[PDB]
RNA sequence: GGAGAUCGUGAGCUGGGUUUAGACCGUCGUGAGACAGGUCGGUUACUAUCUACUAGAGGUGCCCGAGGUCUGCGGGUAAGC
RNA sequence: AAGAGCAUAAGUCAGCCUGACGUUAUUCAGCAUAGCAGUGGAUGACGAGACGAAAGUCGGCUCUAGCGAACUUUUGAGCC
RNA sequence: CCCUAACUGGAGUCCGGUGAAGCUUACAUUCUAGUGCACAGUCUAGAGACCUCUAGGGGGAAGUGAAGACCCCGUGGAGC
RNA sequence: GAGUGUGACAGUCACUUAGAUGUACGCCAAAAGACCGGAACAUGUCCCUGAGUACCGUGCGUUGGAUAUCGUGCGUGAAUCUGGGGGGCACCAACCUCCAAAACUAAAUACUCCUUGAGACCGAUAGCGAAAUAGUAGGGUGACCGAACGCUGAAAAGUACCCCGAGAAGGGAGGUGCAAAGUGCCUGAAACCUGAUAGUGAUGGAACGAUACGGCAUGAAAGGAUCUCUGGCAUGAAGGAAUCAUUCGCGAGGAUGUAGUACGAAUGUCACUGCCAGUGUCGUAUCUUACGUUUUGAAGAACGGGCCAGGGAGUGUAUCUUGGUGGCAAUGGCUAACCUUUUAUCUGGGCAGCCGAAGCGAAAGCAACAUGUGCGCAGCCUUUUGGCGAGGCACGACGUAU
RNA sequence: UUAUGCUAUCAGGUGGAUGGCUCGGCUCAAGAGCUUAUGAAGGACGUGCCAAGCUGCGAUAAGCCCGGGGUAGGUG
């Protein structure tokens, strides 16, 4: 705090000079307290009891990077200007493998003939590329 | 405390561009009558006395400067002398250079003055407490390599 | 310009903004113009919630020769397809190459008061 | 006769009682221990600063200077019952 | 219990029945105003029914008491 | 003890020498009543009171000594 | 031109500094010689390759180690290249991977008795306890606890001689010195104590003061000089008479006129004057029962302080959240360690990583609007009533779990 | 000449604050890093012309010898 402020106001904004004792001004120390008199408290922080759910091992659970078909579409002049993709006879050629991305979603709009390679699609991003005039390629 | 590299790299520019303004390098403090920026050819690298660098400064109207910093090297008050920081001193002229060259030795001693190359340029050379307008002398090679030097 | 005026304007400290919102309070004045009043109202208020503004806002939202004036900075996330004129107050590398080859100007809040004092037909955008 | 005065009065006294630590009896409790029963034993600190009072002095006030003899505003008395 | 409600009935008897149903959303009120839980109670939705010409009524027993977190185990259905 | 008296030595008292300590926010010559956290030298209204010094016993300063050891409280201890 | 010393502030007086030199013993050390020797393939009823070991059972400790840490107590206990171990419960199979139960091994790392350097550090009640005759004096049987004390002056020039005094004390006088600074001696506060001066004072009432007015004293500097004193004249806000006349009232008195007059805070102006402001003390008048605290309530017979001086209490690391001000900005932001230091700065690197960028779900998994509509603030246009309307608000649609 | 006192200032005493000074402390960095039976560290006692403490030294005792640097004073 502030403690040029204070200088001269015995108490130091604390209130009383019985306040700012102890772990006792808090009610216990840390979140103490999160079933008895903490309990609205821990419910407010999200501290309240309970175990649900059970987590897989990291070596076998995996997240997906991700890109989605408006994302693609509408930078895709950058990606090929950038080398990361290429113009056959007008139709954008990405991969994306070498953009880091695993699957390919279909939040957007497709303008182009985006010919995309990835390791996984998501329906909507399918029809979205395919009547677009492109295709989608699966990653073998 | 850490600074961003691209606003510091904004600092100083922001403070190489002040060293162009007579108000602010003025209001700063210096006494000069040259016209600013002050550019000086490549030669004045390779000279090797402090007497040369006194020719040049009287010839470029900066020598003031050097005798202002001379002349206002105080005493300071207070417990920083005995901790060894027994004088207040001023600060009167930059000199910046595109690479070491004995410049650096043959400018060191006058009085308030930095001698410094491009490479070792930060805010605090070119704004001592903060404040930025400091009377500095650039060299062609320096203009030469400040092209990127911090965009 | 009161005392709650004088603390915003007293709390920056960049002098371009200073000196934007005291020009822009005269021109108010002598134009006539409650535009330039209000862009300084918007430059008083606090920093953090300053217009960031994307260029997918702007082609979303203007026509041909639109001139936009941003109370703050303009960002470069979207496409700009027609010419724009902007008055902003800084803009992204991005932002300014997609503003330039789309045919648009990129200018300052100075620059759009020098060439209409009187704010005529400038749309403010957050 | 009764009652009040910090159930007046321990910087006056006393210490029999209650109100520490020990122990016994009865009762209670598994017990440690307890009892509003009883019993035996059990440290009473201080050089008075102020104030109040009881007496004794030195001053200053009043005042020709001094001395002597008086008066009596008042205070007290139970001076007797 | 207490208070409130009920008469071509919310009472009594009889016929047929099992809605004393699975899932689910809000809003009340415990906790006026004004945060706080397990719950409880009103109004709905989905899916199946009982009675009844139909309208309806039925989420128990006219309304307001009869109850309990987290963790743990066990049980039910299908999944991970 | 009735009921105290006289006397003896040591203190005290007075003188010379030596020479501490403990109470203390201040002021302070008080007394009565009221008032006020309902137990006042200081407030209120009265009544008194010229100052200084000495001796004296302790009425008062809810005198001084000791963060009550009785009682309760503390999610404080210890032993049993 | 770092700095320190020197009779006051020093680049040029001294030591230094920048920069060069030299150095016994040692340490590293390249050319060039002497020496044991190294690396592939073919063939395989061939030989060897670590035992109370690995593993397992059970108990306990320990661990994040969860049926899946490591240890070690007890018990049990292998195999031998056609072999053995591991791949987070066991077993089977596939695949991948290694070869224990024997041994050594620089560097990068840690630390600070010690050396050097530095410092937004402390500055003698601080900083180490110790500016060290300081772990000392002193305390405790002991384990152990543990202070205080810095400074004359440029130079001792550290006071000759004389008088008093019992004096090898001390005082006086007289010297030294720019200055007594006269030896625990620089400066030399307050409490406290002695004396002087001013005011007051032996008839007097107590939070020790505030306010107003007076007496006495002071009022050199730093405060006033149309300032102080005393009057005149002009204008004067609120307010506002006296006296007299008439009338009303039982009466005290009221009303009307005189009179919104004379006056009136003040504001100007003209004379006069030599004080005034301020300070100390005392007096008269009014007001106030200290201060801090605990308290519903404090002057309390509630707690705290004899007094004075000095010391004496919101700090750092990590992390989360949020404000003000900034940099950059979805083609995002920032780097961490570390390297570059030519002595901690700094400059240039450093993309590992973190946050943002897609959510929903326990999980498997699946995966969304670059705007479809309306209202509408600011701003702009406008016929001044409407229009457009970023942001905002309200829908609609969509992703996913149920 | 009103004592005992009270208030303010002044002079002096006491005292040791304040200021100024500091060969000390503290912290950080960079280095360097074992020693003792060939008797260490540590301690006791002694050791000086006048010397009590500390420091140094060890009956050769604030010291002895040799080489180098230094050079005119030295005797902590
Ligand atoms: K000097
Ligand atoms: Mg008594
Ligand atoms: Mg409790
Ligand atoms: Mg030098
Ligand atoms: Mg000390
Ligand atoms: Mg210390
Ligand atoms: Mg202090």
């Amino acid at each position: 705090m502030d403690t040029k402020k204070f200088r001269g106001s015995r108490t130091c904004g604390g209130g009383t000079h019985k306040n700012r004792r102890g772990a006792g001004n808090r009610g216990g120390r840390g979140k103490a307290g999160g079933c008895k008199h903490h309990f609205v408290r821990a419910m407010m922080r999200g501290y309240s009891y309970g175990k649900h759910g059970f987590k897989r091992p990291d070596e076998v659970s995996r997240d997906v990077s991700i890109v989605n078909v408006g994302e693609l579409d509408e930078l895709a002049s950058y990606l090929v200007e950038e080398g990361l993709a290429e113009v056959k006879d007008g139709a954008y050629h990405i991969n994306l493998e070498n953009l880091g991305i695993e699957k390919v979603l279909g939040s957007g709009r497709v303008t182009k003939n985006l010919v995309v390679t990835s390791e996984e699609f998501s329906a909507s991003a399918r029809e979205k590329i395919e009547n677009a005039g492109g295709s989608c390629i699966d990653a073998e | 405390e850490k600074v961003n590299t691209k606003e510091r790299r904004y600092a100083i520019r922001s403070a190489i561009a002040a060293t162009t303004d007579p108000t602010l390098v003025s209001l700063r403090g210096h006494i000069f009558e040259a016209e600013l920026p002050i550019v000086a050819v490549n030669d004045l690298e390779s000279l090797e006395r402090t007497k040369q660098v006194i020719e040049f400064l009287e010839a470029a109207g900066l020598y003031e400067d050097v005798l202002r910093a001379k002349y206002g090297r105080h005493i300071r008050a207070g417990r920083g002398k005995l901790r060894g920081r027994k004088y207040k001193h001023k600060k009167s002229v930059l000199i910046v250079a595109g690479e070491n060259t004995p410049i650096l030795k043959a400018a060191r001693n006058l009085s308030g003055v930095d001698v410094v190359t491009v490479d070792s340029l930060n805010a605090e050379l070119l704004a001592p407490g903060t404040h930025a307008g400091r009377l500095t002398v650039w060299t062609e090679s320096a203009i030469g390599k400040l092209e990127g030097a911090f965009q | 310009m009161g005392k709650k005026s004088l603390v915003k304007l007293t709390r920056k400290t960049n002098p371009r903004i200073v000196s934007l919102i005291l020009t822009l309070k005269e021109r108010a004045n002598g134009d006539s113009a409650p535009i330039w009043k209000d862009i300084a109202k918007r430059l008083e208020a606090p920093s953090r919630n300053y217009a960031a503004v994307n260029i997918s806002k702007i082609n979303r939202h203007t026509a041909e020769d639109d001139v936009l004036l941003i109370p703050g900075k303009v960002l470069g996330a979207g496409l700009l397809d027609h010419p724009v004129t902007i008055a902003a107050l800084t803009f992204s590398d991005s932002a300014f190459e997609k503003i330039t080859e789309a045919g648009g100007k990129c200018l300052s809040l100075e620059e759009i008061m020098e060439a209409n004092p009187k704010g005529s037909g400038i749309r403010i955008f957050r």
